[PDB]
Parts: C-alpha cells; structure tokens; sequence
C-alpha cells in the first residue's frame, strides 16, 4: 500500500490531443485525423463535419 | 397557383422551431454538445439549400422548350 | 442448385429492389394515363387523348409482369440461401 502519489508537473511539452468520441463520432474525427492532428486546443472541426 | 410567402412562412417555423428551439429540449447526457451542434447546423444547411432552390424560381425569364407531344399530353392531361 | 450463397443473397436484394421499383412504376403509369412520357405512341396519332391513357395502361401491365418473375426470383433465390 505504497501512497503511489501522481503528481502534476509544469507541462511545458507539446501535449498530445485528445478528442473524446463514440460509437457515432469516432468516424468523423477519424476522416479529420487523416488529414493531420489538430494542435492541442484547436477548435475541433468534427461536430461541424 | 402558389405564392412565395406561404412555403417560407412553413418551411422557415419548421426548420426555424428545430434550430431554435431544438436545443432546448435536449437530454442531459454526454452528448449533449453534440446533439445542439447537430440541430442547428442541420436546420441551417437544410433551409439555406431550399430557400436558394424556391427563391431560384421567382420571377423566371423564361418557361420550359417541350416537345410537341408532350404539349397535346398535357393539355389534355391537367 | 447451390450456386453459392453470395451469389443467392445477391439475388434477393435484386429481387426485393426491383419488386419495389416494378410495382411503383407500374402504379405511376395507371394513375398519370406522367413524366415518363415515353409509352411509345403511334405516328399516326389522331385527335384521341383516350389512346394515350390505354398506352399506359399497357405500359403499366407489364410492369407488374416482371415484378411477377422478380417474386419468383426472390422465392429461389431465398430457399437458396436458407439450405446454404
């Protein structure tokens, strides 16, 4: 029972991005992705497309 | 004989209602940001295309070239 | 026969497709007796609208004749399937 303690640190890489999908959505961010992965919090294009 | 003002009289509260007062009613769900995203555009895309495809026909300069048969058919047919 | 089973169940959506087609055509061309407009009249027409209407109504048999053969398509084709 070791306390394992994550703790935060002054993110300061580039982070990845994740858009959270479904059953539904998963297919138009997939056809996004194809083009490029947005930059992290860029204005997701997938709920208009 | 139709006039203009009636079909965007209904077509607009049909869209206009779904649009605008869609999203009102809309469950609490994790998907709720995707279902008004959904509603609106949805009204928008689909009013824009009929309201260019009615308004396209107003005031026409010029009717239809049909064939010979065809004017007799309709003549007697309508 | 066999014929195998993708070949079958191709044939029951042809089937049920042109089943679907055949009847509505068929009723367009008995009620509008239209847009079609090709029910391949006389040359020698005369001042009969009537004979118009009795083309499509011929037109409009026919269609249902080969909805005819497509239910009985859709019939092999399904056992077809079921036995593979």
């Amino acid at each position: 029972t070791v306390p394992s303690i994550l703790n935060r640190m002054q993110t300061n890489q580039t982070p990845p991005t994740y858009n959270k999908t479904n059953k539904f959505t998963h297919g138009f961010q997939n056809i996004v992705d194809a083009y490029g992965i947005g930059t992290y919090r860029e204005i997701n294009p997938a709920p208009y497309t | 004989a139709h006039s203009f003002a009636l079909p965007v009289i209904i077509f607009t509260t049909f869209w206009g209602l779904i649009g605008i007062a869609g999203p009102w009613f809309v469950p609490k769900g994790p998907n709720r940001g995707v279902i008004i995203t959904m509603l609106v555009a949805t009204a928008v895309c689909c009013y824009l295309f009929w309201l260019i495809a009615i308004l396209a026909q107003l005031n026409p300069l010029f009717g239809p070239q049909l064939k010979n048969e065809t004017i007799w058919y309709v003549r007697f047919l309508w | 026969l066999c014929c195998g089973p993708k070949l079958a169940a191709c044939g029951i959506v042809l089937s049920a497709w042109g089943v679907i087609m055949l009847i509505m055509l068929g009723i367009f061309f008995n009620v509008h007796s239209l847009i079609e407009d090709v029910p391949f009249t006389e040359k020698d027409f005369e001042n009969g609208p009537q004979n118009i209407y009795n083309l499509y109504e011929q037109v409009s048999y026919n269609c249902f004749i080969a909805a005819g053969l497509y239910l009985l398509l859709g019939g092999f084709s399904f056992c077809q399937v079921r036995l593979n």
